């Protein structure tokens, strides 16, 4: 919303000239994930570049893999399509796979109330933030934390084997454009 | 204000140095500590006030206009931009008409993204052995690796030197094969003195910051030789539902980075055909072998130990490389190894899992891979070092002086090698 | 987007292009067109951060904490930042007890902002021959310069190497006089390990971008040794009614600048250094010389011409200068001069005017000097080249190599120069 | 908004490598002058580092030099001891030397009621923008200009009117360039 703020980020971190997910000494992309454990008292987050990336990582995460079923019901058509190319089918006996929240800048300031949900996963799309595509998987699940993860080449390469693997690695100067927001929009 | 500023300029070393003793054996290193760190990307003003003119633009208008820019710059007819190499491989190959069930012949050596666009596109990955000194697939080879669910042949040109697109369109057009070339090293890199990304039916290309031509984090193009291609990629990310979409912020890096890529790159030129030039003189090392019609980005410049010297006798491949690594490091030049193990011995093409229930990978006979399978591969990772980011980045004359006198220094001490090599524990 | 930023590389030069026929008669020049220009200042990522650091502080306090940072590096105990070098100068002389119709002993040879600081203090200025060697004030030619109203001594590190303090100090002490040092273009220069502008009671120094640490575009900085003269400089501000205020978008650019400051400095040493060494082989061109006590700031590169090698026989000097000169441009080196005359025959020190009705210079004896009476300085301009830009620009290896070059080309060519002087048209 | 504008500037400016008064290639000041001659419709413009400057411009520009008298009626503390240190006397009998006006961001909106008036020489001080010292003076009088011009030290022999005492007056481009936004934000153009 303000041009000098996200301007001023992102001259900071091009400054620093670490702007690579997976260069040592990256905090920015750490420095999200803890404001959003806190705000949703989660123990483990995982960063995307996508809302894609965030959907697969709790599929997957919870060996909801081709063959397999949930619950598409809350899904927009879009997610209903993701999975029909992941593979998954469709059941209403079984529970639904996350809870997905858009955030935007009207809801952004109250995010802790929208987070205040026990959940099995929490997907948070960034997207219409307007710093680039970029999601948030949230949970206590460590299983899911790390099978999240590992579906990304490079992300924690630096015994849960992985198959399939995408580039959802989020870039350091987008995760740090969305971190100014919530530290803007009072998320300490 | 934390910055990567580099405070201490590089003196320019000594030949003398030459004939001084080895940094491993206490004496003073080629390059100093202070020396060692190099710059990329090149972050310039530029960069920073083209990030304050994007961020009034709607951000689909920055990632077209970007799109639009580099697609000119290369000479592609059709573009798409996403959000990383690995996505845009994934587009070039349903688009050029690579459906599930399929195999895509590929190179054992390349990065893992390569063949996972491949298990992406629904597809087999059919992995081969490479040219012992382009290092990138062996022509030769492709006949055996032939059968009727060969849709495709994906080339990377993997160090940023063009793989022979000669031989393998030939071979494409002749067995009804699609082309597309994986362009992630080859920024700027030309065969004939056209562009790599343009010879296939389809390409992709990462654009991520540790590329000669770095975007702002993550990113990557798509190239469509045709409109039919082109479309069914467009098509595909209807269906499917993917977000494969490039952040604004990502692309403006691209955009004021494309204004100064003819100048850093001419540089990358020089320097490292004056290394090659310099390592020609030495009886140990050999910079990396050159087609007559390719230009090479030397995204990678990698070096062949002449492994058979006579002082080498009785000493495996393996620890004489060992043994130049420590001895190279211990100068200051930071001499890695890119890829340790081939794309077939990779856990996910070890435990074939795909999508979940190896869901790509039963839809053909499977394929068990041994090592005996690439031997040229192997063969270089015996015996070869990699410069990876020191000639990435273009390095000031004391700099590449410094390389030149590190390699020619070790040389002088063949014999010292052999010893140290000899001494090294058994894998 | 407009940007200074250059496109082409500087090739590595081929040191056979000594073989090379001149550009100006047609040959290939050492540097080529594209390769010409250098970039100064050295404006980088961390410069445009700094100006979103300090948009969002109070003004004073960005001029405060830059003057803070670049007082305790210079070593100096007080300091007063400034709009100009210009003004530095003017508040140096006047806090250290400069006053109205009082005279201060100045080289002949400076920038007209040296004496019009000294003009500004209601003073007259004394106008003293230069050594040849050093081209700064010259200490033997005192003695006969001093009067009653003799109140100071104004040296100038010109070029950026430091002047005689030694010589000039205890001749002050020894006249009881003050010491107030031009440093306009001797930004990190030393003598005896200590940077120039801390030796004398006060010292000027431009931060103008044309200096070798450089502020966002008009600057200054005055220093002062006991704080009896900081607070006068504090009084006559109060007093005069002056804003010689600094911009606080000139001192942001200053903050950043100073932290790389070191690591330009390393670059313009070596880099001169080689230079001096090279043509140090050359018949015809010598570098500048340095006192063994300091180190040279090179803001700017004065060239000796060997005027007198025989092939130059009855070839007046200004012919081989100007010759030399057209021969350099077209190679590629822009030598050129930095003064053409010297401050005593400026037309403000010939119309003698000053605030008005000739106030300062009428308080006092009037001067009339004449060319006779700078015959050291005369010489300078006679027989001398400059190279500004050039190396104040911490330029690449390969630039560097191609000043090389080029003066040893030319090195090769003394009987062309000569035949080429001959032809120049005789300038009355 | 207003940190973003400001940043904006310097960052073009900084990027085109031109932050020198004297440099060529300098479009900065010129676009500055070329705004507040159409706003006051003064053919001259004398950019200056310090409203000091355009005081001893308007003064010397009119021979009222060391030795003379002028009108210091209107004149602020500051402006008295200026006028002393130049040894500029009073007379209620003379006329005022010039027309000043402190700009800043209550009243920079409305420049062309301000400046479109009948003063011979307009001087503008823009020091309470916050971009650092600034003034500018505005006159018809040619020879004004030139005197304005002469004081600074590489006014206009950059390449008769012989020069007497100098100041650095001269402006940063910078801080020029920021007034000029400024100025353009606010309905000029």
């Amino acid at each position: 919303e303000q041009l000098f703020q996200v301007s001023f980020v992102l001259a900071r971190v091009l400054t620093s000239g670490i702007i690579m997910s997976i260069e040592k000494n990256e905090n920015e992309l750490k420095g999200l994930e803890n404001i959003l454990k806190k705000t949703s008292s989660k123990q483990y987050a995982v960063t995307f570049n996508s809302i894609s990336g965030a959907v697969i990582g709790s599929l997957w995460g919870q060996d909801i893999v081709y063959g397999e079923a949930t619950n598409q019901q809350s899904l927009d058509e879009q997610q209903e399509k993701l999975f029909k190319w992941l593979g998954i089918g469709h059941s209403s006996l079984l529970p639904e796979p996350y809870t997905l929240h858009a955030i935007n800048w009207g809801n952004i300031s109250n995010l802790q109330k929208i987070t205040h949900e026990e959940a099995h996963v929490t997907l948070l799309d960034f997207t219409k933030l307007g710093f680039g595509p970029c999601a948030v998987l949230l949970t206590n699940n460590e299983t899911i934390y790390k099978k999240s993860e590992r579906l990304k080449i490079f992300g924690a390469f630096d015994e849960i084997k992985p198959g399939l693997q995408f580039n959802f690695r989020l870039s350091p100067l987008v995760g740090a454009c969305i971190k100014m927001a919530l530290i803007k929009m009072g998320l300490n | 204000m934390k910055t990567d500023f580099i405070m201490v300029p590089t003196a320019m070393p000594d030949e003398k140095m030459i004939n001084y003793q080895l940094a491993i054996d206490g004496g003073e290193p080629v390059i100093p500590k202070a020396n060692r760190k190099t710059i990329f990307p090149n972050i310039a003003k530029e960069d920073l006030f083209q990030m304050m003119i994007s961020v009034q633009k709607p951000e689909e208008m920055v990632v077209s206009e970007f799109a639009e820019k580099y697609r000119q710059r290369v000479g592609a007819p059709y573009a798409i931009p996403t959000a990383s190499g690995t996505s845009s491989l994934h587009l070039a190959l349903v688009g050029a008409g690579v459906k599930a069930g399929d195999e895509v012949i590929v190179p054992a050596f390349t990065f893992i993204a390569t063949a996972q666009a491949i298990v992406a596109a629904k597809a087999i990955p059919v992995f081969a052995d490479i040219d012992p000194q382009t290092y990138c697939l062996d022509p030769r080879q492709l006949d055996k690796k032939v059968t009727a669910r060969t849709k495709a042949v994906m080339p990377v040109h993997v160090h940023g030197l063009p793989a022979d697109i000669d031989a393998l369109a030939s071979f494409c057009r002749q067995h009804q094969l699609a082309l597309i070339e994986d362009a992630s090293h080859a920024h700027s890199a030309t065969l004939h003195g056209r562009y790599c990304g343009t010879f296939g039916d389809a390409a992709g290309q990462s654009l991520m910051a540790d590329k000669n031509f770095p975007l702002g984090g993550e990113a990557g193009i798509a190239f469509f030789k045709e409109r039919e291609s082109y479309d069914r990629a467009l098509a595909f990310l209807e269906e499917s539902g993917l977000d494969y979409r490039m952040s604004w912020v990502a692309a403006a890096f691209g955009i004021s980075q494309l204004d100064r890529l003819d100048y850093y790159d001419e540089i990358r030129q020089r320097n490292a055909q004056r290394l090659i030039d310099e390592l020609a003189t030495t009886r140990l090392f050999t910079g990396p072998m050159i087609p007559a019609a390719a230009k090479h980005s030397f995204n990678m410049f990698r070096i062949k130990i002449n492994t058979a010297l006579p002082e080498f006798k009785d000493i495996p491949e393996y620890k004489l490389k060992l043994a130049l690594q420590q001895i190279l490091n211990e100068e200051g030049v930071f001499a890695r190894e890119w890829q340790n193990t081939l794309l077939p011995f990779h856990l996910p093409f070890q435990n074939k899992k795909g999508f979940g229930k190896g869901y790509p990978f039963f839809l053909g006979d499977s394929q068990e891979y041994k090592h005996e399978h690439f031997p040229n591969a192997l063969q270089m990772l015996r015996s070869t070092l990699v410069l990876c980011r020191e000639l990435r980045s273009p390095v000031e004359y004391e700099k590449l002086h410094s390389y030149i006198i590190t390699f020619k220094k070790v040389d002088k001490n063949i014999q010292r090698v052999a010893e140290i090599a000899s001494q090294i524990d058994d894998v």
